[PDB]
């Protein structure tokens, strides 16, 4: 098995639209949710709330949609409730709040993209893994 | 005192090094080329990082019959195509 | 002579059968009350929440146990790290059901093991020896207080530390397994090293030494008679010996000095349990063994597992079933 | 005069020979990549 | 080469140093030029941390250990232990590595060129071992230089930019210290405290004024003593009842240093004061009340009443009650009520945690505080991997608190063996048995029977 | 029957003990 | 004299490494077994006997390369190279386990030639044979566990394998499993083991602190000479100190060092025979009248029925993976799990 670019197609919005990333754009990501995410979203999951993890199938019921680039990256700069009635960026990292998440300061458009394509591309690979917890270590 | 020479002498001595200056190294080298070339592999049959599984397939290939094991290998080893 | 002078020359005499000493004055009466509470718990001790959760464990033999089961229990969860004597106590009843008999054991048994430690070099000093000794004893001291103390503090709290029973052993070193990863830790390796090749060295010492006892004696009486106490002539051969064993690998990986190979005899299992009490005592403060979970991967992304995965999932059973409702929140920190 | 070739001499390069053959090839595989 | 082989000194290479018992001259080279090695490392490890140092992270999340003794002190850093200005951290590593070459020189002249005894140079640096008003005057000089780095501590609060006060209202913040602690009721309260759970010894302070006020009187303390020692000299009971060699003072100290070895140990894991979380992360019972502080933000705000909540076992699954009566956080936390941070004390009351407070007055920054402390939790791998003994490779962090206190736990253990094991020998070296037993004057063989 | 087996087996090394170190055979140099 | 007493005076030369008749065994298969488990632990693989990388070339470090176990679809197959398995392919034989029983059956025969060594060594120089009666234990250790265990089993797979972490997984399959802990054969062979680090380390250290002085220097170790004639450390003194320190002592100097060999060998002969039982899974998992009374009344617990829940929590945990030729499909609602965790 390889790293194909078929593998490294994610939908790029809601409206069906696509885009293939590269392969150093797959592990800019991965490094870069390392830095900012994995403290509490290790292996797809979440500490601080479990009953939410990163599986495409909860990023496409949540309002807005987020199963695709563009509503990960729009979450990264206004994060919401998972019915987007409360905006949750007192208390979550986003750009929005860079000034209390230091880490999310030095982010660029570009570096967006990237954490947002290794969260869709991460479950195409580890499957069950993916926001399965210790069930499936 | 068994009548071998001392190691002291042996491993301090000129001649020694003289033929142990490339012995050493090329022997260092042939296993380094061991691998390098790939031929590490082909001989125990070693799996490669892209011949573990199939692009979709997520199972492992476990030989499951004692007398038809080595039929299933290479039956496994068939479907990387 | 006054009162204080023959007192003094009593406790330090060299003619005592068990010698006193000044260390000896505090080991007495602390060993001999964690005995005395030890046996009477051992027996009769009621049932202790030792997790705080309202459920307690039997641990005594009149409550339902047989040797390999009993235990003392520790003391509660909610005492945590607080000193609990009986005068803290409302009652006995009270006392016994927070576990308050495990730290009058184990805080004048740790006691009076210092005082013992202590008490062997003060017998040495008196007698004209070098007193080095107990140095060799402060491994196995070490390795009390690294279970009994030094992790309780790590963790905070004395129920976590091992219980006084053999089945409460076993508890403690499955938990420790799950929570530390204690097989992977290299330090508790270097244990291992020193107590299998402390039991190969002592059987090869002890199979050598016999194995060139000079002939003194006959075939019809045992071979111990030809030794006689306090004699000046050395009862084996160690050149004979060094010839054998000198030979079955080769000469130079051989000892010739006896003083050299009994002090090897007695470096290799002491600095070997050193390192496992201080594995214990380092890992009281969540410095654990090595963490090797998802490291292989394929060109893909597949997770390879290894043999270091397979203890993963044995550990994830030991440690989502330990301590099975004294858990609400998904993390176990301590 | 010593003897250069003695069945130490064959004991030595019995373990000598393949050990470093083996570091040759344990050093080349710090520089694979998935 | 006098002294410099096993006939004409007597120990082995193994035990070579302990060729100089009787060497004044070189045995000074040896303390100098030590002592150049530990300014050595401070000021390159500072360097090295200055240039790994990333100001956006966390320096818990970078495995610094000197930049965070520099930033408790007050430089570099701003309200909420936020790091404004490097260049002090650089100073440090500068000035401390440019005076190893100092010390080094020094060391290497005294140890190979210069005399090999002091007696001959001078009657004011040529000591004796069994010289007990000599010794003593060496004591007193350097306890004076003690005293001087004690009150070096209170002029740095006091009159250079004070010091950082994780407790300081309103957040984190640099702040002088005007009023310390002279009360000797408080400040020699703290060494009567209990070692065990609730009290903590001397492990229990909270704030910066009973901080430096012990400070000052641990540096009148040792001016005081060393003028003492300096004028006088053992008194009888003190000659019968210690051993006066060379040998028998080292095996003091090291069971001093690995006395204080055991306290530095238990500071770094327990007081969250003097090592603040902002810079070593937080404590073990920190991180494990943040996690039962989380939850309860999270469930009720879903509508859980958690005052009423019952757990499984019958005891509250948020809140219970400590056995003297204060309101606790539930579960496996209870071992943990002791804990005190200026993140959760709003929540506190008189009778303990307050539910009014708990249900109307949480607020965001202190749901950050809780979230960010549970999952930075001192729990990590060998190799550096972050979470439980079964977390999966992710995240690269141990918590310097972890590193820290089981460094010197060990350093603490083999100290205390160094203590047996010299002042053992100390014992035997002095009585004249060391080497072994006189066969022709056996002590055993001249006592009666044990039976 | 069991607490009591296990208490005299316990006693009966207890007294053991008593009877091998103060009544042991001296050790004499011959 | 002929040329079996010809060839007999060879084997037996007095050289830097004697060889000896029994070196015709030892030798060749100490050096295959050696041999094999390194060349196994750097390039053969084990994804197709247990799914798992078991070498330096995959990515394993020291810790976790391993020589795996044959398939468990293989049986108690000797799994000879020319055998119908294999069928005289060496890579085929590789990806089968092969390398296991190569190891294990040479290892085996080589254990057999070292004591065989002990025996012709001892005969010549002139001494008892008491270094080979002692090294029957680790010979026991060795025929019990990784021979007679599996051959009772179903089979080769539920063998130790020849590696670091897979020994690991050995300690903690018995603990789950056999409940190995609380069988009373491992008692009696821990406290041979412990005891005999215990003799170890209080003989070596007593000796060197009741040494008389038979030198001036600080360092003591030049202060004796293999020929002479007397002892080097006061008997009567240690024996002293230890009866006024613990109450009882040493008296004999010949039977305290039988008493350093009695003790550790022992104490592996009974931990083998328990094995032996485990073979069989005859173990001593449980206490019957435990049971009856946990099973009647719900506040009933000790420590016996806590070590349980753990072992019920390893089987379910790890079964899946490492037995995968079961093809165990454990659901998330039926693994046993405490609270919360
Ligand atoms: C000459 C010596 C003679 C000895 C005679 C016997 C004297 C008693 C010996 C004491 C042994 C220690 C027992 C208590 C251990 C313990 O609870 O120790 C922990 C305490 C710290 O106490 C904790 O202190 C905490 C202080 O923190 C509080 O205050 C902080 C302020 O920032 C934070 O806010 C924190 O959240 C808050 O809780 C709390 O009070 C906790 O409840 C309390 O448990 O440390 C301490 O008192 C200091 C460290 C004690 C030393 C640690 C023991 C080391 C023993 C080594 C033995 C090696 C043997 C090897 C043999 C070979
Ligand atoms: C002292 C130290 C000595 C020094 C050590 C020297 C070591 C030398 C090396 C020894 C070589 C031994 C290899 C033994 C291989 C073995 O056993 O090979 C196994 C085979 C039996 O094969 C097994 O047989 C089983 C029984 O099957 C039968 O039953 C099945 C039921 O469905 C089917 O019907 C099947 O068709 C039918 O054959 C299954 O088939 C298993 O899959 C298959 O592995 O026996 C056979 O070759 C022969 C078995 C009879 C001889 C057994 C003597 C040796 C074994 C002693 C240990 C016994 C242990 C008992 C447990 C305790
Ligand atoms: C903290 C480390 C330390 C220090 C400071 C010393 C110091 C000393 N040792 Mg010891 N030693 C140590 C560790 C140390 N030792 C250890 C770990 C061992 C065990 C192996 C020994 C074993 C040992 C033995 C066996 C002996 C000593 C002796 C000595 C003394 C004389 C050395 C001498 O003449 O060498 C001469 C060596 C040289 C001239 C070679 C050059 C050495 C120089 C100093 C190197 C400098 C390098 C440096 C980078 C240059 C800086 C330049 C500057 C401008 C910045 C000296 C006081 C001797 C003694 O007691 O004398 C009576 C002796 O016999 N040592
Ligand atoms: C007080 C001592 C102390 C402490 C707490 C730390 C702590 C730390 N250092 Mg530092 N370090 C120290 C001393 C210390 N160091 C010294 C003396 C040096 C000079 C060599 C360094 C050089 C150094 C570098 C260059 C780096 C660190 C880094 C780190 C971090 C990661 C450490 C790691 O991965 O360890 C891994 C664990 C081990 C290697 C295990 C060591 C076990 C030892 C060897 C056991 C020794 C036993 C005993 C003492 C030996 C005697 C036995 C005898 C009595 C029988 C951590 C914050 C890294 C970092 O985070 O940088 C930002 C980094 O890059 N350290
Ligand atoms: C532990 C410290 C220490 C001690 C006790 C000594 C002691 C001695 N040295 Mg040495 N020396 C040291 C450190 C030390 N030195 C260092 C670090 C260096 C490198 C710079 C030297 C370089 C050195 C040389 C090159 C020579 C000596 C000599 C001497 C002898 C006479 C010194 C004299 O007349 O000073 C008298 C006093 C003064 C000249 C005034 C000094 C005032 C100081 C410098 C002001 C600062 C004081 C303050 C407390 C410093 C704080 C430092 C900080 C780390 C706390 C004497 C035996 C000489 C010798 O042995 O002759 C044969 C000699 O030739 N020393
Ligand atoms: C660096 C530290 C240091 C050292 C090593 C010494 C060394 C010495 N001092 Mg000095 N001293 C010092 C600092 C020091 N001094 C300071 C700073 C002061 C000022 C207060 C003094 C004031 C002082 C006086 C007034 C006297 C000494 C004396 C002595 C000598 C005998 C000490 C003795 O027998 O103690 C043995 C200690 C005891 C017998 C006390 C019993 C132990 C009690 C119970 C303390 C509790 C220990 C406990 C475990 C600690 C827990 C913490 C808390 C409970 C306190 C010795 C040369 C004496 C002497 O002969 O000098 C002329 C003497 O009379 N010292
Ligand atoms: C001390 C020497 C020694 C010993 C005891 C063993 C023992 C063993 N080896 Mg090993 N081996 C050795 C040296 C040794 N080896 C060396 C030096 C090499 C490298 C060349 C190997 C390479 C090797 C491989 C590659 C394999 C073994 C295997 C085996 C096992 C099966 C052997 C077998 O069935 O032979 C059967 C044959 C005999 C016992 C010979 C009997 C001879 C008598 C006199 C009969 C003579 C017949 C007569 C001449 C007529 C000929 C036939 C005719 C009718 C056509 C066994 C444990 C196998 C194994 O363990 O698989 C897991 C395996 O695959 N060996
Ligand atoms: C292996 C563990 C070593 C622990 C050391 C403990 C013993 C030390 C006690 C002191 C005694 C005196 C000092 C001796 C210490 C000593 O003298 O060491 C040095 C030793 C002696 O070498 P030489 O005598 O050649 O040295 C020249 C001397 O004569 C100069 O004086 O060197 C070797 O023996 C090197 C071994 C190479 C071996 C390579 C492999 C050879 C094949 C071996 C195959 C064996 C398998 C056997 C089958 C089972
Ligand atoms: C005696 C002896 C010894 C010891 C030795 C020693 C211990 C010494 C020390 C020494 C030392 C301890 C030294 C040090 C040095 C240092 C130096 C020399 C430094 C320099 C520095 C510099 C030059 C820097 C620069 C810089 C700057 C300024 C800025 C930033 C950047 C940089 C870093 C570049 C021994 C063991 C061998 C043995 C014999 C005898
Ligand atoms: C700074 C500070 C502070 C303070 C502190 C203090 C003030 C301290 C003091 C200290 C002290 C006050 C100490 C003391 C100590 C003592 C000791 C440690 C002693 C010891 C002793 C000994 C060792 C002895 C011994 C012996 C005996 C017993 C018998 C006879 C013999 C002899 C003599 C040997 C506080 C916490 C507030 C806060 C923070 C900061
Ligand atoms: C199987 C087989 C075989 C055999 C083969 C062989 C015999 C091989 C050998 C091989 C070899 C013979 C190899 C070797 C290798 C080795 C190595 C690879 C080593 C390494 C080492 C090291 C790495 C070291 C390290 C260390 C230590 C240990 C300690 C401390 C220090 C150090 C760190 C340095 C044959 C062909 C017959 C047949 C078929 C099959
Ligand atoms: O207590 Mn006894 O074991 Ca130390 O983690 Mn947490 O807490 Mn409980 O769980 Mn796991
Ligand atoms: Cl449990
Ligand atoms: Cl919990
Ligand atoms: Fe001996």
């Amino acid at each position: 098995a390889e790293l194909t670019p078929e593998v490294l197609t994610v939908p790029l919005n809601s409206e069906g639209k696509t885009i293939t990333l590269t392969e150093k754009q797959y592990l800019e990501g991965k490094r870069l949710f390392q830095y900012a995410c994995a403290s509490c979203h290790v292996g797809g999951i979440t500490k601080t709330n479990p009953s939410l993890d990163l599986r495409t199938e909860t990023l496409a019921l949540a309002t807005p949609p987020r199963d695709n680039i563009e509503g990960l990256v729009d979450y990264m700069k206004n994060p919401t409730t998972y019915d987007g009635e409360q905006e949750i960026a007192e208390v979550h990292p986003s750009l929005r709040s860079a000034d209390i998440f230091p880490k999310m300061r030095n982010l660029t458009e570009k570096d967006l993209v990237a954490i947002a394509g290794h969260i869709l591309v991460e479950p195409k690979i580890l499957g069950d893994k993916w926001g399965g917890g210790k069930v499936y270590y | 005192t068994t009548g071998e020479r001392p190691f002291s002498d042996i491993i301090t001595s000129v001649r020694y090094w003289v033929i142990h200056s490339i012995t050493i190294p090329a022997l260092f080298i042939a296993g380094w080329l061991f691998v390098s070339t790939g031929l590490a592999y082909d001989v125990f049959g070693t799996p490669r990082p892209d011949s573990y599984y199939a692009q979709e397939q997520r199972s492992i290939p476990l030989v499951t019959d004692r007398f038809e094991a080595k039929q299933q290998v290479e039956t496994f080893l068939e479907q990387l195509k | 002579a006054n009162l204080w002078e023959r007192f003094c020359n009593w406790v330090t005499s060299t003619d005592n059968r068990l010698y006193v000493g000044w260390f000896g004055v505090i080991m007495i009466p602390t060993l001999l009350a964690a005995t005395i509470c030890f046996v009477i718990a051992f027996i009769a001790a009621p049932p202790v929440d030792i997790d705080g959760i309202r459920e307690p464990v039997s641990g005594s033999l009149l409550y339902g146990n047989n040797i390999i089961t009993g235990a003392v229990v520790p003391s509660s969860n909610a005492i945590g790290l607080h000193f609990y004597p009986i005068w803290e106590a409302a009652s006995l009843d009270e006392w016994l059901y927070n576990g308050g008999p495990y730290q009058l054991i184990i805080f004048h048994f740790l006691l009076g093991a210092s005082c013992y430690m202590g008490r062997q070099w003060e017998l040495s000093y008196r007698l004209g020896m070098r007193p080095w000794i107990c140095v060799a004893y402060s491994a196995p001291l070490a390795s009390a207080f690294a279970v009994f103390l030094i992790y309780p503090i790590g963790q905070g709290s004395f129920s976590d530390g091992m219980p006084l029973g053999i089945s409460g052993t076993f508890n403690f070193m499955i938990v420790f397994q799950a929570e530390h990863n204690i097989l992977m830790h290299p330090f508790h390796q270097l244990g291992v090293a020193g107590v299998f090749g402390g039991a190969l060295f002592c059987a090869m010492h002890g199979s050598l030494v016999t194995s060139s006892l000079i002939r003194e004696t006959t075939e019809t009486e045992s071979a111990n008679y030809g030794y006689k106490f306090g004699q000046e002539e050395e009862t084996y051969n160690i050149v004979a010996a060094h010839g054998y064993f000198g030979r079955l690998i080769f000469q130079y990986a051989s000892f010739n000095n006896s003083r050299s190979l009994h002090f090897f005899l007695a470096a290799w299992p002491v600095v070997g349990v050193w390192f496992t009490a201080l594995g214990i005592s380092t890992m009281a403060f969540n410095l654990n063994g090595f963490n090797f979970n998802h490291s292989v991967i394929d060109a893909k992304g597949n997770v390879i597992n290894t043999w270091a995965d397979i203890i993963n999932r044995a550990n994830l059973g030991m440690e989502v079933m330990h301590e099975r409702n004294a858990h609400n929140f998904p993390l176990d920190l301590a | 005069s010593y003897p250069i070739f003695t069945v130490r001499w064959v004991a030595v390069h019995t373990l000598a020979v393949p050990t470093i053959f083996f570091l040759g090839a344990i050093a080349a595989m710090q520089f694979i990549q998935r | 080469a006098t002294n410099r082989d096993q006939e004409s000194s007597g120990f082995a290479w193994w035990a070579g140093n302990a060729r100089l018992i009787n060497l004044s001259g070189k045995l000074l080279g040896a303390h100098v030029a030590h002592a150049g090695l530990i300014v050595f490392w401070a000021g390159a490890m500072t360097l090295f941390e200055l240039a790994h140092f990333i100001p956006e992270k966390p320096m818990y999340e970078q495995g610094l250990i000197l930049i965070p003794h520099i930033a408790t002190l007050g430089w570099g850093v701003g309200p909420g232990g936020e790091v404004v200005d490097t260049f002090p951290f650089f100073v440090v590593g500068v000035v401390h590595l440019i005076s190893s070459a100092v010390l080094g020189f020094g060391g290497v002249y005294h140890a190979i060129r210069g005399p090999e005894t002091l007696e001959e140079y001078s009657s004011f640096f040529g000591y004796d071992w069994k010289d007990k008003n000599k010794m003593t005057t060496i004591l007193g000089f350097h306890l004076i230089v003690l005293g001087i780095g004690a009150l070096l501590l209170v002029a740095k609060a006091m009159f250079f930019g004070g010091l950082y006060d994780t407790w300081a209202p309103g957040g984190g913040d640099v702040r002088v210290i005007t009023n310390p602690t002279l009360d000797p009721r408080v400040i020699f309260g703290y060494l009567l405290k209990s070692p065990f759970g609730g009290e903590g010894w001397i492990v229990s302070v909270n704030n910066l004024e009973d901080v430096v006020g012990g400070h000052i009187w641990i540096g009148l303390i040792c001016i005081a003593g060393g003028i003492w020692h300096i004028l006088t000299t053992p008194f009888g009971w003190a000659r019968r009842a210690f051993i006066w060699s060379g040998e028998a003072y080292l095996s003091y100290s090291l069971g001093a240093l690995s006395m204080m070895g055991f306290i530095a140990t238990c500071f770094v894991w327990f007081n969250n004061t003097v090592y603040p979380s902002e810079f070593y992360g937080p404590t073990g019972p920190e991180a494990s009340q943040a996690q039962a502080m989380t939850f309860l933000i999270r469930d009720q705000k879903l509508g859980a009443n958690v005052g009423s909540a019952q757990g499984p076992t019958g005891l509250g699954k948020y809140l219970m009650r400590s056995p003297t009566g204060e309101i606790i956080f539930g579960g496996e936390t209870m071992r943990f009520w002791d804990f005190r941070g200026p993140w959760l004390e709003p929540l506190r009351g008189p009778n303990g945690l307050d539910l009014n407070k708990i249900k109307n007055d949480i607020q965001p920054w202190q749901e950050r505080r809780a979230a960010e402390y549970m999952t930075h939790a001192p729990l990590g791998s060998l190799n550096s991997v972050g979470g439980v003994a079964t977390e999966i490779n992710s995240v690269n962090f141990v918590s310097p608190r972890s590193w820290l206190a089981t460094s010197h736990f060990v350093l603490a253990f083999f100290f205390l063996v160094g203590h047996l094991w010299h002042a053992g020998r100390a014992r035997a070296a002095a009585a004249g048995f060391e080497k072994g037993i006189d066969r022709e004057s056996e002590p055993v063989l001249s006592m009666p029977s044990l039976d | 029957m069991e607490t009591i087996t296990y208490v005299f087996i316990f006693a009966c090394i207890i007294a053991l003990f008593f009877f091998a170190i103060f009544f042991r055979e001296p050790p004499r140099i011959t | 004299r002929g040329w079996f007493d010809i060839l007999d005076d060879w084997l037996k030369r007095d050289r830097f490494v004697f060889v000896g008749w029994s070196g015709i065994l030892l030798f060749p298969c100490a050096y295959l077994a050696l041999g094999g488990w390194l060349t196994g632990t750097t390039f053969v693989t084990s994804w197709y006997t247990h799914g798992l990388a078991s070498s330096y070339l995959e990515g394993c470090n020291f810790l976790t390369v391993a020589v795996s176990t044959p398939a468990n679809s293989m049986g108690h197959s000797l799994l000879l190279l020319w055998g119908p398995e294999a069928q005289g392919d060496f890579t085929r034989w590789c990806q089968l386990g092969g390398l296991w029983t190569f190891i294990a059956l040479h290892g085996a025969f080589g254990l057999i030639g070292f004591m065989l060594r002990q025996f012709e060594i001892a005969r010549l120089v002139g001494v008892r044979p008491y270094n080979a009666i002692a090294f029957s234990a680790p010979i026991a250790v060795f025929v019990s566990v990784f021979l007679i265990y599996p051959l009772g089993q179903s089979s080769w797979f539920f063998a130790p394998s020849f590696g670091v972490a897979a020994i690991f997984r050995f300690l903690l399959f018995f603990q789950g499993f056999h409940n190995w802990t609380l069988n009373p054969f491992h008692m009696m062979g821990v406290a041979g083991v412990l005891g005999g680090a215990l003799l170890c380390a209080i003989h070596g250290a007593t000796v060197e602190n009741t040494l008389f002085q038979d030198g001036e220097g600080a360092s003591t170790f030049r202060a004796f000479n293999p020929t002479q004639a007397e002892e080097t450390y006061s008997m009567v003194t240690a024996n002293r100190f230890w009866s006024q320190i613990f109450g009882i002592a040493f008296s004999n100097k010949r039977w305290l060092h039988f008493f350093m060999l009695f003790v550790p060998v022992t104490g592996l002969w009974m931990s083998a025979i328990g094995v032996v039982g485990l073979a069989l899974n005859l173990r001593s998992y449980d206490f019957i009248s435990q049971e009856i009374r946990a099973a009647e009344d719900p506040e009933f617990e000790t420590f016996y029925t806590k070590n349980l829940l753990l072992n019920e929590g390893i089987r379910a945990w790890m079964a899946p993976q490492d037995q995968p030729h079961e093809n165990f499909v454990f659901p998330e609602e039926v693994l046993p799990r405490g609270n919360a965790l």
